[PDB]
């Protein structure tokens, strides 16, 4: 039950009690993901318009 | 002094962000017009509260915050609310139609077209900071914006601010206050793509806040205003160290140092007490031992789970009010001889304690009664895995039938991203089991 | 109209409880995966406790206490007793036991041999029994070498404990036996002891000069009905009920089952369950638990009661299924979900 | 500012569409001349959703009236609120459609469809942010069925990423005008399967039985049946026209109701339905028990014959929202054998403080139930009864159609039934 690193200031204090010792995707790569999904939306809408044109 | 920029995404993040900044102003003595009489340095200063507020030549204390929503109704409350004068228009960003609770729509379809605008507005706030620590990001799991656009913003912040820490306040989906059904999908999608980008996240389960509001506050059917005012108290308890003089959790990095020994396992459980109804005739003031003992009752946890059947990796005790170290240690001793507190063998069995003498501030007319002392415990338990298990099971039920998947594929998402995100959650669940179970 | 789910088709007990629940016309059984249930008759292994109590408006109840395995595992019970101050290492009603891991894997090998050498040198009876939870696999021997070598040949944790060389033998027959007590713990953590017990007797004469033939030493209902040639001679199915056993104690020993044995049993059930109450109580939990336990006791020739083990999913005696299953529905299920005596249980009062 | 464009086509579509604008105009305080006269700001909060604001604070519905003959729309223009509609928004011909899907879709209707789209484009071009479209029509005639489904096909081509919901009256031999109704209904259903995000299936027989059996109306009229549809339409759009719990747009509402793109046909319901014992206060238990009762549903399908994929309910009036949840969570947890268990929390409830005219409180039911397959089985059976003999086909082949197109519509509907059947097991 040890108290270590006791710090006191005007608005409070803090300390540590020990009870027992122990035993990314680049900017380019993101643009590709965003544009690849945008391209799948364009393709799906094209098949819809191609369907409606038929 | 180092600055923190808060980012509020989606309806949940914006309304929660609104409640916190209201609370911050009442705590730091700031008026709705941005004026702060106690700030003797006009138009400048490197005080502790300056980590969250900047100052104009006219003495206005302006939050270091950005509000983002794909639809404007929630952010229009801020533009016209009580604290409209605090923010300037550049800080409030709104689209014209939301993501319809569709992750793919917020991340890809709409997110792609507004991500650069948000980064620009954030860059402006960053350009006012002499030493930016990082970002606090508020959002929901369930919303199409809160889930889908946040994960895109997190990826870009990791690129544009490599050496900056990013903490989250995330709202876990609860059926009692949700008319949606696809929220398990969004939660898992956003956790997968946000995992590697978030240093420390505080999950708040709406189900937990709902019961605390009915149980302790005697609200029959709580509103978002009720939930948010309680949630902003816990948020204030967690961010107080950054805004006040002190020596514990004085910068965003210290949160990971003290609460996250393993990177992926960065979801500390939060417990708060006491929550006393204001309508009560007058409540007996609880002691340090009583409120500390309450921190091990599931009824006051931000995520309902049983820590008695987990292992602790870290534990932080944040006190506010009339509390002295003597009483803390005295209570902690008693609890160890009465409670089930099993730590992992590769972590010390101890508690870091912070005390701020200023008692919890309460919004006038709110539901919470003014107490003389309160505490918030941050403990990294494997028991919080129960929440990942619950959420992952709901995902499996719908995904077996591919229910609602066409809504995501229709916005440009590949079905493979579903199973890819799910297998990541399976790996996350296995990590908790290797750390907690024998 | 209450709803329940069945997730263990092998439980003879709760099969009868479910059969009774439906008979009331006020309980509806749902598919085993329907989460909108009031009562879960859960599985034995890996019961998903984390998914309980998260259905809006549904008060949910389960028939297993999360964490009670600490008390129903051979190796866990030994650890709980030695490390729990409420029971201490000097616990007088539990045989000396040691946790021994096979060498192919803390472990108490040296601690066991230290106590073993002490007995051998002191001329005292030095007979032990090695067993594990992964058994139908038990070995009784007086040599420490045989016990440890038997465990190494296996691959699971075992327990070596002292063998009661002075058991109380029933007459006529000169035969061993054990006592099974069923205990129900409701959501409020009241400890109810079923008024009906059973003595699983051995139909073979106890022989202390031959531990090789384990038919007279092991009183398991399956062993007697398989490796015993006098099964059912003295009592039907080698099952003597408290009425007869009590009558015997009066004629033979001039004492009652209550004074001589039951007081110690009630004391043991309390000490065990009160110990783990802080760890498994669902008092302030988002769901409610209750569980039926099966305690196994041994009695020596001094009429001292010894705890053998505790079962987490016990079966019942054929003649007592109806009365006990109905008793579970009365105090455990209907107490939480009421419907539109002279209790068969004995409430063991205690401080929570 | 999430605007909705309303289109009503054909006799049924315009007579039902008219009563709809009559109902909500009263709820928003709009008089027959377009001038507001309410006493609550909630009436104007979401007023732009369905109304345009003209000079002098006038509110003009955002509605387009379409027909191939002038008769019905002459009635509307001379009807109660006839003056409230934009004069330019009346688009009609003189030929008529002769209750022939081919005339509404391929010949007569094709000659008029472009001028309708010009009005639609005009209304859309003024919307700050278009939510989507809603169409009222019947499936048993020629205009609302044949030309309505043609309008949807051309609206989707020009607005591919906008929501399209319809209120579709399904024919029944009990309330029938012509024998070719099964033909027209089968041909429209496939258009709706492909091109609507939501279709509220309103069965004329269910409406009839409700008027005769529940309402005790000796001799029901089309007017009586339409009173039920107006009330149901006012119910489902309550969450769009007033502020409350949910503030979702058409797309978010569809996202949570439609787990599969083709299975988007809803069974609507309404409560109370009282016969003239009409002043008695209706309790929350009664509102809930009726709302889920089959007799209160307008699809003429027994839900106990299938399973709910998703269920929504809107409660209107000053009531105990706590006691609301108690009765809802009671109906679910007492009949969970009819809800699919692989969509967690598929029963959602919302409250609105404003009750309908002359009702302390009410509830509107919206079920995405696999039992709707019984409705398509009926239509298919009646279709094949005639088509096997090619009866009345000449009316359609004379308009350029071929028998093959009928065979395809037949297969499409029977596939639709097979899709509902797999999800019911
Ligand atoms: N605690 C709390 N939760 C909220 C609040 N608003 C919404 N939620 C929860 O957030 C989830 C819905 O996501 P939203 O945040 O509303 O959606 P969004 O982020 O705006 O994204 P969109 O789909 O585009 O609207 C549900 O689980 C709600 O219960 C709030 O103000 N406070
Ligand atoms: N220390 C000991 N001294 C004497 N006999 C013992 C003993 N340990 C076990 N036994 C004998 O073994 C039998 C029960 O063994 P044990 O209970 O350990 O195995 P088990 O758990 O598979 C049977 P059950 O679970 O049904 O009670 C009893 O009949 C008892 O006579
Ligand atoms: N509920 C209701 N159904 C109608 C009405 N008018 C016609 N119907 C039904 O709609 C079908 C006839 O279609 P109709 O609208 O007259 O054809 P259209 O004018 O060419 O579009 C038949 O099945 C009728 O039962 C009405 O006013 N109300
Ligand atoms: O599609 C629509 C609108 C076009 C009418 N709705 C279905 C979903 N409804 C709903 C009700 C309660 C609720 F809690 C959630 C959703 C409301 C209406
Ligand atoms: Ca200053
Ligand atoms: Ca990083
Ligand atoms: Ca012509
Ligand atoms: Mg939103
Ligand atoms: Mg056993
Ligand atoms: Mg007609």
């Amino acid at each position: 039950m040890e108290v270590i690193e006791l710090n006191k200031c005007t608005s409070g204090q803090s300390f540590e009690v020990i009870l027992k010792p122990p035993s990314d995707p680049s900017l380019e790569e993101i643009q590709k993901k965003l544009e690849a999904a945008e391209e799948r939306r364009k393709y799906q809408e094209a098949e819809l318009l191609k369907h409606l044109a038929e | 002094m180092r600055e923190c920029i808060s980012i509020h995404v989606g309806q949940a993040g914006v309304q929660i962000g609104n409640a916190c900044w209201e609370l911050y102003c009442l705590e730091h003595g700031i008026q709705p017009d941005g004026q702060m009489p106690s700030d003797k340095t006009i138009g400048g200063g490197d005080d502790s509260f300056n980590t969250f507020f900047s100052e104009t030549g006219a003495g206005k204390h302006v939050p270091r915050a950005v509000f983002v929503d794909l639809e404007p109704t929630v952010i229009d409350e801020v533009r016209t609310g009580t604290y409209r004068q605090l923010f300037h228009p550049e800080q409030l960003i709104t689209g014209k139609e939301d993501a319809a609770n569709n992750y793919a729509r917020g991340h890809y379809t709409i997110g792609k077209e507004i991500i650069d605008l948000v980064l620009d507005r954030i860059r402006k706030l960053a350009d006012q900071c002499t030493g930016l620590q990082g970002f606090l990001v508020f959002h929901s799991f369930g919303g199409g914006t809160g889930s889908g656009f946040t994960s895109l913003l997190m990826e870009r912040l990791s690129v544009d601010y490599g050496k900056k820490s990013k903490l989250e306040f995330s709202i876990y989906p609860a059926p009692q206050v949700s008319t949606a059904v696809v929220e398990p999908y969004n939660s898992i999608l956003t956790t997968h793509t946000t995992l590697e980008h978030s240093d420390c996240a505080f999950m708040v389960d709406n189900e937990a806040i709902y019961d605390i509001c009915r149980r302790n506050l005697d609200i029959e059917r709580p509103t978002y205003t009720n939930l948010n005012r309680l949630i902003s108290q816990i948020v204030s308890s967690i961010t107080a160290s950054l805004r006040f003089d002190g020596a514990l959790n004085v910068d965003l990095t210290e949160f990971q140092t003290n609460l996250v020994p393993y990177p992926r396992i960065h979801f500390p459980l939060a417990t708060y007490a006491p929550v006393i109804s204001a309508e009560k005739a007058y409540h007996e003031q609880l002691s340090v031992a009583e409120i500390t003992n309450a921190c091990f009752e599931p009824a006051n946890q931000m995520v309902k789970c049983d820590p008695r059947h987990g292992k602790y990796m870290a534990c932080c005790l944040l006190y506010r009010g009339d509390v002295v170290p003597k009483d803390v240690n005295a209570a902690i001793a008693t609890i160890k001889t009465k409670r089930s507190i099993q730590f992992v063998d590769w972590c010390p069995t101890g508690f870091k304690v912070g005390i701020n003498y200023q008692p919890p501030t309460v919004v006038p007319g709110g539901d919470l009664a003014k107490v003389q002392r309160a505490v918030c415990m941050l403990s990294n338990t494997t028991a919080i895995a129960e929440a990942w298990a619950r959420l992952d099971h709901k995902f499996d039920l719908m995904y077996a039938k591919r229910a609602f998947v066409h809504w995501y594929v229709g916005e440009g998402m590949e079905e493979g991203e579903f199973s890819e995100a799910r297998e990541d959650m399976a790996a996350l669940e296995k990590d908790y089991e290797e750390v907690g179970v024998d | 109209m209450y709803t329940f789910v069945v997730r263990d088709e092998n439980s003879s007990v709760y099969a009868e409880v479910s059969r009774l629940l439906l008979a009331t016309g006020q309980w509806k059984r749902l598919r085993k995966d329907n989460p909108r249930f009031n009562l879960m008759l859960g599985e034995r292994n890996r019961l998903p406790f984390g998914r309980l109590g998260h259905e809006p408006g549904l008060v949910q109840l389960v028939n297993y206490y999360r964490g009670a395995d600490k008390l129903c595992r051979k190796a866990s019970l030994v650890k709980l007793i030695k490390t729990s101050p409420e029971l201490s290492e000097s616990c007088t009603w539990f045989p000396e036991s040691y946790v021994i891991y096979p060498t192919n894997l803390t472990d108490e090998r040296e601690v066991f041999l230290a106590a073993y050498n002490r007995r051998r040198e002191g001329r005292e009876g030095n007979v032990w029994i090695a067993k594990s939870s992964a058994g139908a696999g038990i070995l009784i021997s007086s040599e420490a070498s045989e016990l440890l070598d038997f465990i190494d040949e296996q691959g699971q944790v075992h327990v070596i404990q002292k063998y009661l060389e002075k058991p109380l033998l029933l007459e006529p027959g000169h035969r061993k036996f054990d006592i099974r007590s069923w205990v129900l713990v409701d959501h409020l953590y009241n400890i109810y002891l079923y008024r009906e017990g059973v003595l699983r007797t051995s139909s073979e004469p106890y022989n202390s000069a031959n531990f090789q033939d384990k038919t007279c030493h092991l009183t398991n209902h399956c062993i007697q009905k398989e490796y015993s040639k006098n099964y059912g001679r003295y009592e039907e199915g080698n099952e003597m009920f408290f009425e007869e056993f009590n009558q015997y104690l009066m004629d033979a020993l001039n004492t009652t089952l209550e004074n001589s044995i039951l007081l110690q049993i009630k004391h043991i059930i309390r000490s065990c369950l009160m110990c783990i109450e802080p760890a498994i109580s669902t008092k302030h939990l988002h769901y409610q638990s209750f569980q039926l336990f099966g305690f196994d006791f041994m009695v020596d020739e001094e009429l001292k009661v010894w705890l053998i083990e505790v079962n987490g999913a016990p079966a019942c005696a054929q003649k007592l299924y109806a009365e006990l299953c109905q008793g579970i529905v009365d105090v455990a299920i209907s107490s939480v979900f009421p419907l539109a005596p002279t209790s068969i249980f004995i409430k063991l009062h205690h401080h929570h | 500012m999430r605007e909705i464009v309303h289109i009503q086509a054909g006799q049924c579509g315009n007579q039902i569409g008219a009563k709809f604008w009559e109902v909500i105009s009263d709820e928003h305080g709009i008089d027959p001349t377009g001038s507001y006269h309410g006493d609550s700001d909630l009436q104007l909060e979401r007023i732009n959703v369905y109304y345009n604001e003209a000079t002098g604070n006038k509110y003009v519905p955002r509605a387009i009236l379409v027909d191939l003959e002038p008769g019905t729309m002459d009635s509307v223009r001379s009807g109660p609120f006839g003056q409230i509609f934009r004069p330019d928004n009346f688009v009609f011909g003189q030929s008529g459609a002769g209750n022939n899907w081919a005339k509404g879709h391929y010949t007569e209707g094709a000659e008029l469809v472009d001028s309708v789209l010009d009005v639609v484009r005009k209304e859309s071009e003024s919307c700050d942010c278009l939510q989507g479209f809603q169409l009222t029509h019947s499936l048993g005639g020629g205009t609302g069925s044949g030309m309505g489904t043609l309008l949807i096909s051309k609206i989707r081509e020009e607005y591919p990423d906008r929501i399209m919901n319809t209120f579709s009256v399904m024919p029944s031999p009990k309330v029938s005008d012509t024998v070719v109704e099964p033909y027209n209904a089968t041909l429209s259903v496939h258009q709706l399967v492909e091109n609507t995000d939501e279709t509220y299936c309103i069965d004329n027989e269910a409406l009839y039985d409700i008027c005769f059996r529940t309402l005790k109306l000796t001799t029901p009229t089309y007017g009586d049946l339409n009173h039920l549809v107006s009330a149901t339409m006012s119910g489902v759009t309550t969450c769009l026209r007033f502020p409350g719990q949910l503030n979702a747009d058409l797309r978010k509402l569809a996202v949570n109701m439609v787990p599969f793109p083709r299975l988007h046909f809803f069974m609507p319901g309404f409560a109370p339905l009282t016969s003239r014992q009409q002043y008695r206060a209706l309790t929350v238990p009664e509102l809930t028990q009726q709302m889920f009762d089959s007799k209160n549903m307008m699809a003429a399908c027994d839900p106990r014959h299938g399973r709910y994929l998703t269920v929504a309910a809107i409660f209107r009036g000053r009531m105990s929202m706590k006691e609301v949840d108690e009765q809802m969570l009671n109906v679910q947890n007492k009949n969970s054998s009819y809800f699919v268990e692989w969509i967690p929390n598929n029963v959602k409830t919302a409250v609105c403080d404003i009750p309908p005219r002359g009702l302390k409180m009410s509830a509107t039911f919206i079920g995405n139930s696999t039992a709707i397959q019984e409705l398509f089985k009926r239509i298919s059976e009646q279709f094949t009864a005639m088509f096997r003999r090619k009866a009345f086909l000449h009316w359609y082949t004379g308009e350029g159609m071929d028998e093959m197109e009928f065979t395809e519509a037949e297969s499409n509907m029977n596939d639709l039934v097979s899709e509902y059947q797999q999800y019911q097991d």
